[PDB]
C-alpha cells in the first residue's frame, strides 16, 4: 500500500546515510590529541581574554554607577 | 593484427607501459643530469622491430 | 607499532599464521584505499607493512 | 573603504585591533535608562543577534544581519545592479550602513512599544530620539568596520567575531566570576569552580560538598561546566568527519590531492537560521500577545510568564504550540511533558536537516556548482568525465548536507539535556565559529 | 577486480567468496592492453553489489 512508499525515504535515507558514515573517514587517535590541545589552547586564550574582559567590567560599572 | 598471441600481447604492453614521460620530480634532484626521456618511440616514426 | 623478528622466534606456527592473515589483509585494505584515494600516511603504511609481511614469512621459514 | 598590502602577524594584529573595539562597546555600560523591571523578550533571541542589555552594543546585529538579506533578495529578482566598478562598489556597503539607521530607528519603535526601553510618553519624542542616535553611533563603528573587514582589512566576517567573544565570555563568566551573591545559607562566588572551592571552607562535611557538587542550582552548578566540557569534545570529534574525494590535475602525472566533503557541509548557517526561528516564533508571540490580548489565536500561538530560574524570571510559553517546540525545562520535565519535550526535538532536528538541504542549493554549493568549480581549477577525477564528477559528487553532496544537519541537531540536543553550560544553540556556533578562524590561522 | 594473469575463473570466484563472503553468479576476465587481468564479477541476485561496494571501500 501507500505506506511502503511513505517509508521508502526514510529507508534510503538511513541506508545511504550509514554508507556516507562507512565512507567518511575517522580522524586517528594521534590526530585527535593534535586537534583536541589546538582547540584547547584556542579556549584557553580566549578564556584569558575574556578573563581581563570580565575583570575590567567591574570598575567601569563601578564608576558608572558613581558617575 | 587482431589475432594475437599471448607473448606478443605482453612484450607490447611491456612497450605501451615504457613509453610515458619522466615524473617531473626527477630532474630537479641533486646528482641528476636527465632533461627528457630519450628513448620515447612514436607508431609511425619506428615501427617496434618484430 | 613496528613488528620486529626478535620477538616473533619463541611463537609457535598457529598465531604466526594467524597474524600473517592479519597483515595480508590490512595490505590488502591498504591497496583499495590507496586506489580510491587515502591519505599520504596510509599511503607509506604499505611499505611497513610489506616488511612486516617478510618478515614474518622469513621467520617461519 | 580601500585595501593595502597585509602579512598575517599583521592580520591577527588587526583582527586584535577589531575585536578590542568590539570590546570597548560590550564592557562599558549604557546611561540615561531608567527601566530594568522587564528586561527578558528572549535570552535566546538575544544571543542570535549578539544584542546586549545597559551596554553601548545592546542594539544587536540585526541591521547587518539582515541589509545583506535584502541585497541577495533584489539581486534574484534582478531589481538593482550591485557594484561591478570600484566607485559603484564603495557605495552599496555604506548606503547598506545608511539602511542600517533606518532599520535602528525601527529598533527606536519596538524599543518603546516593547516597554524595555520605556513608555514612550515618559521619555518624550525628544528624549527617544537623544537614546535612539546614541546607539546607533555603538552600532555604527561595528557597521564602519563590517565596511574595513568586507573590503578585507579584518579577517573574514565579524558577525561571527562578535558571536565568538559574547556567547563564549558569558560561558567563561559561569566558570569563574569573583562576584558573591548569599542567600545566608554560605558565602560563594558567582563562578561555578569559585562557588565549589568556597563551599569547601563552608561546610567541613564531604557528603555536604558532594551534594552541592552534583546540584548547585541557585548559581551555575559545577556539573555544568564538566558537561560543556564533554559536549565539546564530542562536537569537535564529528567536526572532523570529512570525505576524501581524488582529485587530479587536467595536465600532470601522479598528481595525488583530495578534495574534502567535511560532514557539515553547512558549517553555521542551518544552526544560526533555526537558532533565529526558535527565537522569533517565541519573541513575537511575547510582544503580539501583551500589546493585544484575549485573542484565542495569539494564546493559541503562546502565553508568556516569568518564573526564576537561578537569576531573573524567564517568559516560558506557558501555552501555545510554542511551548510543544519550546526546550524541556527540566528531566522530570521531560517525564512531566514528553510531548512538548519530543516536539522541542523534531522540530529543531527537521529545521537544520530541512535548512540545510535547502542552504546547500541556496548557496551555490551544489554537486554541479562544485563540479563547475573543478573545471576551472583544471581539476578533474582520475578514469572520470565532468558528467560523472556530477553524480559522483551527488552521491554524498545532498546525502552529506541532510546528514550534517541530522547531526547538529542531535549533538545539540544532547548537549541540551546533559545540562552543559549555555545553549545548546550557542554551543554549536561557538565550535564551528572558533573553526573557521582556526583553518585561517593553519593555512597560514 | 584487477586480478594477475595466472588466475582461472574458478580460483576468481573462489578468492572473492572467502575474502568478501558473498556469492557470485558468474565471472568474465579479459586481459587489458596494459597487462593485468581485469575481471567483471557478477554477483547473485540475492545480493546487491552497492552494498558489497560499501564493505569494500569504494562507493
Ligand atoms: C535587541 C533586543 C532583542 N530583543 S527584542 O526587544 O524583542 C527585538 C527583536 C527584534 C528587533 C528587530 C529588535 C528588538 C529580544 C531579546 C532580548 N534579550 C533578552 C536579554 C537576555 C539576557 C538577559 C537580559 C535580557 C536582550 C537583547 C537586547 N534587548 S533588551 O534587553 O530587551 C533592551 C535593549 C535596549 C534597551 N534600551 C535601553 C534602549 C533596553 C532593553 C532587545
Ligand atoms: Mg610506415
Amino acid at each position: 500500500d501507500q505506506v511502503m512508499q511513505f517509508v521508502e525515504p526514510s529507508r534510503q535515507f538511513v541506508k545511504d546515510s550509514i554508507r556516507l558514515v562507512k565512507r567518511c573517514t575517522k580522524p586517528d587517535r594521534k590526530e585527535f590529541q593534535k586537534i583536541a590541545m589546538a582547540t584547547a589552547i584556542g579556549f584557553a586564550i580566549m578564556g584569558f581574554i575574556g578573563f581581563f574582559v570580565k575583570l575590567i567590567h567591574i570598575p567601569i560599572n563601578n564608576i558608572i554607577v558613581g558617575g | 593484427s587482431s589475432h594475437k598471441t599471448f607473448r606478443i600481447k605482453r612484450f607490447l604492453a611491456k612497450k605501451q607501459k615504457q613509453n610515458r614521460p619522466i615524473p617531473q620530480w626527477i630532474w630537479m634532484k641533486t646528482g641528476n643530469k636527465i632533461r627528457y626521456n630519450s628513448k620515447r618511440r612514436h607508431w609511425r616514426r619506428t615501427k617496434l622491430g618484430l | 607499532a613496528k613488528i620486529k623478528a626478535r620477538d616473533l622466534r619463541g611463537k609457535k606456527k598457529e598465531e604466526l599464521l594467524k597474524q600473517l592473515d592479519d597483515l595480508k589483509v590490512e595490505l590488502s585494505q591498504l591497496r583499495v584505499a590507496k586506489v580510491t584515494g587515502g591519505a599520504a600516511s596510509k599511503l607509506s603504511k604499505i611499505r611497513v607493512v610489506r616488511k612486516s609481511i617478510a618478515r614474518v614469512l622469513t621467520v617461519i621459514n | 573603504k580601500p585595501e593595502r598590502k597585509i602579512q598575517f602577524k599583521e592580520k591577527v594584529l588587526w583582527t586584535a585591533i577589531t575585536l578590542f573595539i568590539f570590546l570597548v562597546c560590550c564592557q562599558i555600560p549604557l546611561f540615561g535608562i531608567m527601566s530594568s523591571d522587564s528586561a527578558d523578550p528572549f535570552y535566546w533571541m538575544r544571543v542570535i543577534l549578539a544584542s546586549n542589555r545597559g551596554t553601548l552594543m545592546e542594539l544587536g546585529i540585526s541591521p547587518i544581519v539582515t541589509s545583506g538579506l535584502i541585497m541577495q533578495l533584489l539581486a534574484g529578482a534582478k531589481i538593482i545592479e550591485v557594484g561591478d566598478t570600484p566607485k559603484d562598489r564603495a557605495l552599496f556597503n555604506g548606503a547598506q550602513k545608511l539602511f542600517g539607521m533606518i532599520i535602528t530607528i525601527g529598533q527606536s519603535i519596538v524599543y518603546v512599544m516593547t516597554g524595555m526601553y520605556g513608555d514612550p510618553s515618559e521619555m518624550g519624542a525628544g528624549i527617544c530620539l537623544l537614546i535612539t542616535i546614541q546607539l546607533f553611533v555603538a552600532g555604527l563603528i561595528v557597521l564602519l568596520l563590517d565596511e574595513l573587514l568586507q573590503k578585507g582589512y579584518g579577517l573574514g566576517s565579524g558577525i561571527s567575531l562578535f558571536i565568538a567573544t559574547n556567547i563564549c565570555e558569558t560561558i567563561v563568566w559561569k566558570a569563574f566570576s569573583p562576584t558573591t551573591v548569599n542567600t545566608g545559607r554560605g558565602m560563594e562566588f558567582e563562578g561555578a569552580i569559585i562557588a565549589l572551592f568556597h563551599l569547601l571552607a563552608t561546610r567541613t562535611d564531604k557528603v555536604r560538598a558532594l551534594r552541592e557538587a552534583f546540584y548547585r542550582q541557585n548559581l551555575p552548578n559545577l556539573m555544568n561546566l564538566i558537561a560543556t566540557i564533554f559536549v565539546f569534545a564530542v562536537v569537535i570529534y564529528f567536526q572532523g568527519f570529512r570525505v576524501d574525494l581524488p582529485i587530479k590535475s587536467a595536465r600532470y602525472r601522479g598528481q595525488y590531492n583530495t578534495y574534502p566533503i567535511k560532514l557539515f557541509y553547512t558549517s553555521n548557517i542551518p544552526i544560526i537560521l533555526q537558532s533565529a526561528l526558535v527565537s522569533n516564533l517565541y519573541v513575537i508571540s511575547q510582544m503580539l500577545s501583551a500589546r493585544f490580548s484575549g485573542n484565542l489565536l495569539v494564546s493559541l500561538l503562546g502565553t508568556w510568564s516569568d518564573t526564576s530560574s537561578g537569576g531573573p524570571a524567564r517568559a516560558y510559553p506557558v501555552g501555545g504550540l510554542c511551548h510543544y517546540l519550546s526546550p524541556p525545562e527540566s528531566f522530570g520535565s521531560v517525564l512531566e511533558d514528553p510531548v512538548h519535550a519530543v516536539v522541542y526535538i523534531v522540530f529543531m532536528l527537521g529545521s537544520c536537516a530541512f535548512f540545510s538541504k535547502t542552504w546547500i542549493e541556496v548557496s551555490g554549493s551544489s554537486a554541479k556548482d562544485v563540479a563547475k568549480q573543478l573545471k576551472e581549477q583544471q581539476m578533474v577525477m582520475r578514469g572520470h568525465r565532468e558528467t560523472s564528477m556530477v553524480h559522483e559528487l551527488n552521491r554524498y553532496i545532498p546525502t552529506a548536507a541532510a546528514f550534517g544537519g541530522l547531526c547538529i541537531g542531535a549533538l545539540s540536543v544532547l548537549a541540551d539535556f546533559l545540562g552543559a553550560i549555555g545553549s545548546g544553540t550557542g554551543i554549536l556556533l561557538a565550535v564551528t565559529i572558533i573553526y573557521q578562524y582556526f583553518e585561517i590561522f593553519v593555512k597560514e | 577486480f584487477i586480478v594477475d594473469v595466472k588466475a582461472n575463473k574458478h580460483q576468481i570466484k573462489q578468492a572473492v567468496k572467502k575474502l568478501y563472503d558473498i556469492d557470485v553468479a558468474k565471472v568474465n576476465t579479459l586481459i587489458r592492453p596494459d597487462g593485468e587481468k581485469k575481471a567483471y564479477v557478477r554477483l547473485a541476485p540475492d545480493y546487491d553489489a552497492l552494498d558489497v561496494a560499501n564493505k569494500i571501500g569504494i562507493i
